[PDB]
């Protein structure tokens, strides 16, 4: 199937491959609490207000 | 209410009962008030919260 470990005359059988993918965690983006409020400028004002 | 006293048979004695108890009485109550004014100075110019 490919060519031997140490000569180029001879084969040996390539079984395969193993992959190691790395941890990806989520659970906080998976809940859909942040909503996307896109906008336009590079700064945002917001107000405050109460009473009593 | 209360309870009978034994009396003996030839001397003819008894009892008698208290009457009624009536009253009257009378209830004064509170009254509220309150006032607000809408002046235009507090209208023109003024900016509305979370409107730009």
């Amino acid at each position: 199937l490919t060519n031997s470990e140490k000569s180029r005359f001879f084969l040996a059988d390539l079984t395969g491959e193993v992959q190691s993918i790395p941890n990806t965690y989520g659970y906080i983006s998976g809940l859909g609490l942040f909503r996307s409020a896109p906008q336009t400028q590079t700064t945002f004002l917001m107000d405050l207000t109460d009473w009593d | 209410i209360s309870l009978l006293d034994a009396v003996d048979r030839t001397s003819r004695k008894a009892e008698t009962s208290a009457p009624e108890r009536v009253r009257q009485i009378s209830f004064p109550m509170m009254y509220f008030k309150e006032v607000e004014s809408i002046t235009p100075d507090e209208i023109q110019g003024v900016r509305q919260p979370g409107t730009a």
